[PDB]
């Protein structure tokens, strides 16, 4: 019974925290993609406006 | 920053233009300004340096 019962709270405790995590996935890359592609925007704003601009 | 060193690249296109025109029109003030100040008169400075 000590043996079922250890082994009862283990296997409810290894699966989820993967599971868990995987949540962190999507918020996470969706943060750090879009903040890179305003990088990538902000780079871009001024690099053909400044350009027309200057001609 | 890199917006306004390609400006400048444009810009300095543009100012060797400036700078060759500006030589070349103040060159031919020279050349049109040859025929009424005297168009085979200048032997004489020849001469002396010779």
């Amino acid at each position: 019974e000590q043996l079922a019962n250890a082994r009862r709270d283990y296997e409810a405790e290894i699966a989820r925290a993967r599971q868990e995590a995987a949540k962190i996935v999507a918020q996470a890359q969706e943060r750090a993609k879009q903040q890179e592609a305003e990088i990538i925007a902000q780079a871009r704003r001024e690099a053909e406006r400044l350009k027309e601009e200057a001609r | 920053a890199q917006a306004e060193q390609e400006r400048i690249r444009m810009l300095s296109e543009a100012k060797s233009q400036i700078a060759d025109l500006v030589t070349l029109t103040a060159s031919r003030v020279l050349g049109a300004e040859l025929q009424a100040r005297g168009h085979d008169a200048l032997i004489a400075e020849s001469l002396a340096a010779l």
